[PDB]
């Protein structure tokens, strides 16, 4: 899993 | 119902009640609650909007990709209970990014005219596409497609419109190329992407107040952790 | 129903996948179909019973707690939301405790004759009653005495039929001194029943077996730690 | 807040 944006 | 009786502002008032309890289940319904009163949301509600339910899907996901492994574990000459219950975990998935996107077909986007509510609604969109594909399996190409399309429009759109340092600007670039990554198998898009995403940024900065510059840099930075994982 | 046409055993290896995917409310109503087949529950199969609910009220008190303490901050000369949703909160939080009890109630205890089987349980109950009455403002005291009841027959059994390093009966000596020091008014009694209990347990921890002795003095550290706090 | 037992 590449992280994507938070919130 | 069932929050068609509470007041609007006693929603949000709750909304805000529920992620000070890191209740966001709740936190989802009551927002569902105040966008079906029928009127815009500001830009605070947007993202307040944006923080139950991608808290509430993330939970969801994170339970699925365990159950997705161990049935994969399995596979490779017990029972059914395992593929049952990833399929349970699945559908209420799938149901929520469904009602999320309910919601935004219904009338959120069509009712937002200014460049970052659209830009806002139109990545939240590409999102939950996203989040279908993910456990999509031919349906998923449409899926796949109607995500991309969401980005596209959102991206068209803050090119024109806002400042390549705007944080809305720079998330919707981050998760447009990590769909690239990780869905759409074209790596090259994404690193590109979040290339020309970053040096456009840096080359801004020198416009903001601290307090923007703070902003900005932050999605900045996980743009360029990105990046770094990639190459 | 709604787990009634589950097999027991699917229940019991579902609830297993629920804990490892975090999903406890899943995890107890699971729990909930496999107590409800009417057999008696083994060992591992009555702590997966703790595990699911635990968990679950346990997000329930701490989303309470954020909600009384911003209630009570409200007072000391708005609207009644953040008192509507505490209530919520609470009427949801004592609808899972009522739920545990009468799994215990209907039929655990009255069926389980083996001391650590009938301690378990009875500590339980005593653990619910105990969560009723952080919240309860007379059906407070009883309660509150129906909380010291349950944790007084458990403590009765234990003594009489457990070695002191058991684990079960640690545990349950444990939270009856929170019991006393949190809810009775009693910190001298809490603090004599951890002191008494950590020390027995000490004097016996000669007989154990490397396993068992990790397993006894975790648990003792917990009850030092309390100690700590206490004095 | 005293801790109760985990689990």
């Amino acid at each position: 899993r590449t992280p994507s944006l938070p919130t | 119902g069932a929050m068609g009786s509470m007041e609007r502002a006693s929603l949000i008032q709750k909304a805000k009640l529920a992620e000070q309890a890191e209740r966001y289940e709740d936190m989802a319904a009551f927002m569902k609650g105040a966008v079906e009163k029928g009127e815009e949301l500001s830009c605070e509600e947007r993202n307040l909007l944006s923080v139950a339910y991608k808290n509430v899907v993330g939970g969801q996901r994170a339970a699925w990709r365990v159950l997705s492994s161990i049935e994969q574990k399995s596979n490779e000459g017990k029972g059914p209970e395992v593929r049952e219950y990833r399929e349970k975990v699945e559908t209420e998935l799938q149901g929520v990014c469904d009602t999320v996107l309910g919601l935004l077909d219904s009338h959120l986007i069509k009712e937002a005219g200014d460049a970052e509510s659209r830009v806002f609604y139109l990545k939240m969109k590409g999102d939950y596409y996203r989040y279908l594909a993910e456990v999509a399996t031919d349906d998923k190409k449409r899926i796949i497609d109607s995500a991309r399309s969401a980005y596209q429009e959102a991206m068209d759109i803050s090119k024109k419109e806002m400042p390549p340092t705007n944080p809305i600007r720079l998330g919707l670039a981050l998760n447009f190329s990590v769909f690239h990554y990780e869905i759409a198998n074209s790596p090259e898009e994404a690193i590109s992407l979040a290339k020309t995403t970053f040096d456009e940024a840096m080359a801004d900065l020198h416009t903001l107040s601290e307090d923007s510059y703070k902003d900005s840099t932050l999605i900045m930075q996980l743009l360029r952790d990105n990046l770094t994982l990639w190459t």
